[PDB]
């Protein structure tokens, strides 16, 4: 069923944090590096994902 | 006096408007940058209120958006439009849609910003794995949704205040393989996450100015239901 | 003359952005991460260090 | 009612102490962990107004200090303290500074708490490279720098309130070789770097809590001049 559902519904199950990823809280954190408050970070890939990416092998 | 220039929006159902949203918290100005093709429809649901509640800022706040400007990533100066778009029907009623026109639409009604947003992505094949794609294919992926950061880069820093900051947005993909995910995107995507280093070092001796990128988790949008595996 | 000072010197020499790093540099980013506007973000390794870790071979 | 709880400050030249200082720019409540052979030197120096200067947040914003406590990360509970340091000089007139000691000392006068920092590292032979270094100066390290961590974590996880954050503070040295790094601190911040990732796991699902670290760049902060090379 579409890519994006099974993406989707395996980072809500095994993603170290089980809440709903919203557009807003990649909002947030976009908001952090774009002001001043960030003026020591650059070239850098951060991730917004809950914590899925530090995963290797799932529980189930 | 922040202004921040977005480039990736077509509805309110992706990051980039998750991203407007909450620099509006922060009372920002913001500048839309939308795909000729769905300009006019855009245009349309905006001036319908069909935006109007995903405009509140939950602290009865409103999405301050200064303005919204037809943009293509794939043309950097106006001669690098081919005859084909230059007679689309959509392209027509447009002018000033390349990004060195829409640097020097913004600089000369607004001045100096200080923040850009590159939340683009676009390939042809996305929905044949790496070893079927088409040189063709594969070329229009990393033209549209690599190179295109390096050009804003390339003529945005003109208009843009020492300091500014610049991000864009890509997935895990680039680092492990994550099947389904084709279309030559994971390598456009792998290619954006070095340039970003690269351009640090470029953007932030010359300008002192940053850039980074966000990787981010899943999120049911437009362009997210159109990759099909 | 210790290891500190070298560090000091060849990061404000060779980083993308030449500037002092402050304690009040990472505060801010700790600040952050400890916020709930990086509720998204988790077991990950935050680099502020003006970006010096993207570099491999100095200019000069 | 945000409360945070900065685990190693010893004076105003460490990072702890620009976290502090950020941290009551957004009005959150900030407690220190001072290590005991540091504990009267600090104290001193606090009353006699010698840290004032450094207590201004430039915005007439006066740093405001909840508490301050002596602790002892190398020490889990009351019976891990050897009768050595327990009659110490300068831990002598002391009490409830191991790491139980103190998760129970806060929660009853201030209840729970929702912000965590790690801000503590240590080594006997940092001066010596890691080939030159004992087991014992190696496990030295590893115990205060890295584990002081997780234990920290098991015992303020039931002091803490769901979606607490944590965080710590680490060094490139654990994944490129930076030689005058030693005494295995090298090594404690590989370990602390990756612990991270798997008490992520540990405390987002079982206690809905999130810990990220922070590398950051060079300080010339009072342990940072220890490291004679
Ligand atoms: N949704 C996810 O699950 C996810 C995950 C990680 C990273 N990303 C990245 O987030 C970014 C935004 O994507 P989204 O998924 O929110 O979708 P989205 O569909 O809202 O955004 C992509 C935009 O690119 C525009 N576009 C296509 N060709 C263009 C061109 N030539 N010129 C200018 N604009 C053009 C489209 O109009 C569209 O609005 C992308 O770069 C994507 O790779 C998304
Ligand atoms: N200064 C740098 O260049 C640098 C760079 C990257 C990461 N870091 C990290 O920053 C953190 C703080 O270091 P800093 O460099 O600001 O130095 P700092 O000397 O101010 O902080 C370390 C503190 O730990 C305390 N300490 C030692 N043993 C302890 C114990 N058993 N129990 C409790 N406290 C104890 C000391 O009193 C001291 O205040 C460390 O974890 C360090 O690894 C520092
Ligand atoms: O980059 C992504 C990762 C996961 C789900 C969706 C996307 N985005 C995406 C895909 C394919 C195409 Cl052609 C365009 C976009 Cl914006
Ligand atoms: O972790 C570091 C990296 C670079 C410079 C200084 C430090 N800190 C440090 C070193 C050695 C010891 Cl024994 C204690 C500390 Cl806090």
């Amino acid at each position: 069923y579409t890519f994006i559902d099974y993406a989707i519904e395996y980072s809500e199950k095994y993603a170290p944090l089980r809440q709903k990823l919203l557009s807003t809280d990649i909002g947030s954190v976009a908001s952090f590096l774009l002001s001043r408050e960030s003026r020591a970070i650059t070239g850098q890939t951060i991730y917004v994902d809950n914590g899925l990416n530090i995963m290797f092998l799932p529980d189930d | 006096e922040d202004i921040c220039f977005i480039a990736g929006i077509g509805d309110t159902n992706g990051y980039g408007w998750g991203i407007a949203k909450e620099l509006s918290k922060r009372n920002v100005k913001i500048i839309f940058g939308i795909w000729p093709p769905v300009y006019n429809i855009f245009m349309k649901n905006y001036k319908n209120g069909k935006f109007d509640n995903d405009m509140i800022i939950d602290k009865d706040k409103k999405m301050n958006i200064l303005d919204m400007l037809p943009f293509d990533a794939s043309f950097d100066t106006a001669n690098d439009i081919d005859e084909e778009t230059k007679n689309n029907k959509r392209y027509n009623m447009l002018q000033n849609y390349t990004i060195e026109d829409v640097a020097n639409l913004i600089h000369q009604k607004y001045g100096k910003i200080n923040m850009l947003v590159h939340s683009l992505a676009n390939a042809k094949e996305v929905q044949k794995d790496l070893l079927n794609t088409s040189r063709k294919g594969y070329l229009d992926a990393l033209s549209k949704s690599s190179y295109s950061l390096i050009s804003l880069c390339k003529y945005f820093v003109n208009i843009m205040k020492p300091q500014s900051s610049i991000i864009s947005l890509t997935y895990h993909a680039s680092q492990k393989v994550v099947p389904g995910y084709g279309g030559g995107m994971s390598s456009a995507k792998a290619a954006l996450e070095s340039d970003t280093r690269v351009l640090a070092y470029h953007l932030g001796r010359n300008y002192n100015i940053r850039i980074n990128t966000i990787s981010a988790g899943p999120l049911k949008s437009r362009a997210a239901t159109a990759i099909n595996k």
